[PDB]
């Protein structure tokens, strides 16, 4: 039996596994401490806002900035700055964009409040549906008597591209419901539905589709010239007066052309622009922006 | 006697603390499998994807109880 | 005697099993370090993100909702004139909405063992990429900092709503009407007051499965935060191993140590034991007073309001 | 948990 | 949009 | 009987008065011819025209002119010359004027026609009341692309006198109806009423009673934006918007203060400067009058 | 025999009827010596108007009345962009307005017995201050020139209008559809067509009152104008004396010489005769198909208009 | 009979004499005053002022038939 | 007017 | 002057 004592050799073995095996636990504990030393960042936004700031974007575009995206702006009279996406040209042009529609993502059937304060996402390309806010635009375009102007660009379902401009553009102070005023319509292929349509259904209907002097109106606030309320019944928030010629918070139908059947009531809902197509056709593209008129928009120098 | 049941208790007591070193060793190593599956998942929201895997502690439960059974049995 | 039969029976069956556990040990040990190493590999290039940023803004979540901001997802928000605006997720839909989330668990893709300056500054995802949509509604892991956190409770009175989900679905809340957290030269010192909830009262009362000194000392109210480089608990040692914060795993206000653990480890699935535990403590998503200490959360939030 |  |  | 004949005598004497009365007769017919060659010459009339011609006043006044008073001008674009009154200062700024009120003794309540081509007179003495006419006054401020400024000079009753300049003054063809535009308020204490005015009625009164960018409005010829027409209930002819805050071609009222009694319809219709004065305070003298920019008015040199 | 008587009966009456008209022609002449030295005396001073100019303007008084002016004043006219603006007497009322005044009679306040010259550039006055007002309402008495005259009617189709009134206030008419004047090289050759109206067509026919060649020699259509220091009448003679113009008394398109005399001589109260004229004819202010050849209107007028 | 018979009609032609003198000279005055009345009044548009007056051909008249009466009651 |  |  002072034979199967073969055992010493082994139980030596085994020793020895037992011994490494420890080490290699000590060694995988180091190099887990070298695996977080690489976990520790958060995943990279591709979206970013510039530093530059300005009253508007034609005050960002004189300081410098060159591209076009998301900045911070504070207009005299506004108590907190804001963000908007910028527009910037090569010929030191700086829209600041209020609205823009081009895929039907975002509903456009809000509220007094949501109409007020702004719905919708911004994006450094551009390529999201928004509505900047009531109050922001009135605060841009009445700042210290500075004329501005407003530019509407109509985009089809063919490529084709129009547009629209209107002087002396404002937006009226929430005591005036945000009242829409302009001097004149400065010219445009897309053509002046500002203006008012003669759809034909009636002799009134020019006068009674014209924007000028119009206050707001949202399904909860009222203020239209009809005995009825067109922004409930068309479902969007807008300048009405009983109701509209020209529509671009409307509902977005995909390949353009609808039909009465389409609507929920009856009349025309759509995106649109009774000078450049029919009553029955809603755009695929649409962007309202302004800028200080003595800059481009038909503008002087 | 010596060069017997001498040398055997000699090696008995080896072979004991084999026993208790091993039981340390399956509860590190218990440890260290969790962790590292912890810490492979913990970099999902750093790295651009992580190591899909999959943990079982009943190969190391298997042998947590085998082990104590001989221990025991002793 | 005939003792001498365990030379040919016993020792060559003891000599059996430890062998085939020192080389299964032995083989485990080399596929845990290919793991390690290709993890290595997929950390060269990091994770990504385009959270296009919501119109609307204000100073926290429920001036938000009150503008109009009625879906949760990530928004800018701006405490205070002084401060620059930063990210945060706003939860629209519980308790009435107006909710700044200031911590969030839910997968375990972040690490939450962190040293003082990262739990004052903030880490983890605030929001990732909803399934093909250009702005990111829903929330990722992560921790607002202790810095961001003290001047939210500091700009008036402030709730906290903590809410948590197991691994079957089952969910409870603990509310708080009153929560500040004080800054940095205080230690982040945090007060709790006027619970409400089906979470059980973890941080005012301790675990309610332990009795008289064993109870009290986990409770969190009044106590200073810590982190493992920087000791500010409850406990007083000499042992330097002998630290809430090394053990259980996270940045927390500690007392000798917790009753509730949000910050803890992520365990998979829930049920963890003594010798799953890296210190052999109870760390690991928990709230003792709903679980008991050796169950970790699927879902664990903290979220505040300013209140009204 | 507590520390007894 | 006229209201016929 | 050959002594009764003693008529030989005194028929003698009746010859010699016949024959003396004959001669006194030839006598006055040479004075008569005298007074004959001095009434001959028409009655003399006061008022003379200047023979220096030119573009405008301030290029008259290049050309050597140094006294205020009347005088032929003819832009390039003009098809036939006419007659304006120029004031022309120390400093050689020469204004042609194209509005002046100063007693009431011309009824400004006239039509589109009237309106374009002018009425009321003009004095060599600057004393008199008149319109210049819309035609005229678009002709001279379109000419070549030259900046023209405006100024409006008011007098209470009291004696007081303010001044209000405007920039880049220019008025619109027919076409366009005849669209008053400018680029900026240059300065003035009489405030700056073509901004709008917020009267305190209505929050909207500021945006409904601006004048940059309104078209020209007379009862006959309606371009205002009101549903109903304020040309016709005002009594004049104006730049009008829903209506106004600044109006010099109102109804004159002697000592300044009116009231709404007075007025046909309600609504304040006198000669207006809502910065200044009242809507209730008409002026007791008004003139409007234009020079290249480059020039005084604010100007430079 | 007994006739001796008329030497103390008729004789004595004679010379008394005789004595005692001279003797009354004696101080009448005295007192006419008296009113022309009055005269003279006035005479060193002028009268004065102040005839502030209207806006409106334009080449004649029709495309005034076209573009706003409704008012009959003075206006100043441009009919040619050769010729320098000047004023004239615009009848915004008779006949649908729009008439150019080129001659006027109203009260006698003007000579027009006179020269080739002042015929030719003009002479009178055009208008008068209305009762206290900065422009000139009334016409006064006038001549426009010959010049102005003939450079109106070559410009295009015109109408003439004469309109007069006797001393009771009866008022008549003589209208003519087409009319012309040469230039000075053909003598101011009037022609004249078209005749409607009351008062009878002198112009073209002669006075309807003589008959045959008495009737002829009395048309002033075709006739050249004449002045008394220029005769192109049509009365050969040899005397110097005998001129249409010199007897007649005015400037005119004499032919042996009128039926027609404007721009004669302006008798107060109408009637006046043979003994009553300086050479003995009618001149006078007459128009013989209304009123013959003794009676002086009170007043009357030629005014033109472009036609159309 | 000459210093008488022909002394009268030596004296009835001299008052043939003057009484067609005075026809004459009634007719000169008649016509002067015309005349003077219509050359004071053409004063008006040029002169400060024209002399108020009348003229009534009444006067000179009656004087005329009167003057004819006895020149043919001769 | 006329003159025989 | 403005109207409502
Ligand atoms: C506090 O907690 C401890 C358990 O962690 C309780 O412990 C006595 O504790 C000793 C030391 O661990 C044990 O050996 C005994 O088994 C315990 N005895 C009893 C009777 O429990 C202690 O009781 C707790 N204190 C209170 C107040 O509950
Ligand atoms: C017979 C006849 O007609 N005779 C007349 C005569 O009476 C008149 O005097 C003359 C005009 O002067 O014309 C002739
Ligand atoms: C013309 O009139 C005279 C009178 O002057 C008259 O004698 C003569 O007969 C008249 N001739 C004609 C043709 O009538
Ligand atoms: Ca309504
Ligand atoms: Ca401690
Ligand atoms: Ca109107
Ligand atoms: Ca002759």
């Amino acid at each position: 039996e002072a034979s199967i004592l073969t055992h010493d050799s082994s139980i030596r073995y085994l020793q020895e596994i037992y011994n490494s095996n420890n080490q290699k636990i000590v060694n995988l504990k180091e190099k887990v401490a070298q695996l977080e030393a690489q976990c520790q960042e958060p995943c990279k936004d591709t979206v970013q806002i510039h530093d530059i700031t300005g009253k508007d974007c034609q005050d960002i575009a004189n300081k410098g900035a060159k591209q076009s995206g998301l900045y911070f702006i504070k207009p005299l009279k506004a108590n907190q700055q804001f963000l908007v996406y910028c527009e910037i040209d090569g010929s030191g042009n700086g829209w600041t964009v209020f609205q823009k529609r081009l895929d039907g993502s975002v509903d456009f059937k809000k509220n007094w409040i949501q109409y007020k304060e702004g719905f919708g996402h911004l994006s450094p390309t551009g390529t999201t549906e928004f509505w900047l806010g009531n109050e922001k635009i009135h605060l841009i375009s009445t700042q210290s008597a500075i004329p501005y102007a407003l530019r509407v660009e109509l985009e089809d379902w063919n490529g084709r591209t129009s547009t629209a401009d209107y002087a002396m553009f404002k937006v009226g102070p929430e005591a005036d419901k945000y009242r829409l005023t302009y001097a004149y319509f400065a010219g445009g292929d897309a053509g002046d539905a500002f203006d008012g349509f003669d759809f034909g259904d009636d002799p009134s209907d020019k006068f009674f589709t014209s924007h000028n002097g119009m206050q707001f109106s949202t399904w909860d606030n009222d203020n239209d010239k009809f005995e009825g309320n067109c922004a409930e019944q068309d479902g969007s928030g807008w300048w009405m007066n009983k109701c509209h010629a020209g529509h671009l918070n409307g509902v977005y139908y995909q390949g353009g052309t609808y039909s009465k059947a389409s609507t929920p009531n009856g009349y025309d809902n759509g995106i649109i622009w009774a000078t450049w197509k029919t009553r029955w056709y809603s755009m695929k593209k649409t962007t309202m922006k302004i800028i200080p008129f003595n800059r481009l928009t038909i503008g002087e120098g | 006697i010596e060069v017997l049941k001498r040398k055997v208790i000699e090696k008995v007591q080896h072979i004991q603390l084999l026993q208790k070193n091993v039981r340390a060793q399956l509860v590190d190593m218990k440890r260290l499998e969790v962790d590292i599956d912890i810490k492979i998942r913990s970099c999902r929201g750093s790295c651009s994807r992580a190591l899909a895997r999959e943990v079982d502690l009943k190969d190391y439960e298997d042998q947590q109880k085998q082990l104590e059974q001989v221990i025991a049995k002793d | 005697l005939y003792i001498d039969e365990t030379v040919n029976s016993n020792i060559p069956t003891n000599l059996r099993v430890l062998r085939s556990i020192l080389e299964n040990l032995r083989s485990k040990i080399q596929k845990l370090e290919s793991d390690v190493s290709a993890q290595m590999e997929y950390c060269r290039t990091p994770c990504t993100v385009s959270c296009n940023i919501p119109v609307v803004s204000g100073k926290e979540c429920e001036e938000i909702i009150r503008k109009g901001g009625e879906t949760s997802e990530m928004y800018l928000i701006q405490p205070d004139s002084s401060v620059k605006p930063y990210r945060v997720y706003c939860d629209m839909n519980t308790e009435n909405g107006g909710w700044t989330v200031i911590q969030n668990r839910q997968d375990g893709s972040v690490d939450f063992g962190r040293k003082w300056d990262p739990y004052k500054q903030g880490f983890g995802n605030v929001a990732t990429n909803t399934d093909g949509k250009n702005y990111c509604g829903l929330p990722g892991e992560y921790w607002l900092g202790n810095d961001k956190i003290s001047q939210l409770t500091r700009m008036g009175p402030t709730e906290l709503l903590i809410e948590m989900e197991d691994w079957k679905g089952d969910k409870v809340k603990a509310h708080y009407g009153g929560f500040t957290v004080q800054n940095e030269a205080n230690k982040y010192q945090i007060s709790v007051n006027k619970y409400r909830g089906t979470a059980g009262n973890a941080l005012m009362d301790g675990a309610s499965q332990l009795m008289g000194e064993n109870r009290t000392m986990t409770i969190h109210n009044g106590m200073f935060f810590s982190t493992y480089d920087r000791d500010n608990d409850g406990w007083l040692t000499s042992d330097p191993r002998k630290q809430c914060s090394k053990e259980d795993g996270g940045g927390w206000w500690y007392n000798r140590c917790h009753a509730a653990n949000p910050n803890g480890r992520y365990y998979w699935g829930g049920q963890y034991t003594w010798d799953m535990a890296k210190h052999g403590t109870d760390d690991g998503v928990v709230w003792m007073n709903w679980k008991g200490s050796w169950y970790s959360m699927r879902k664990m939030s903290m979220k505040i309001r300013p209140f009204f | 948990g507590h520390r007894p | 949009g006229p209201r016929p």
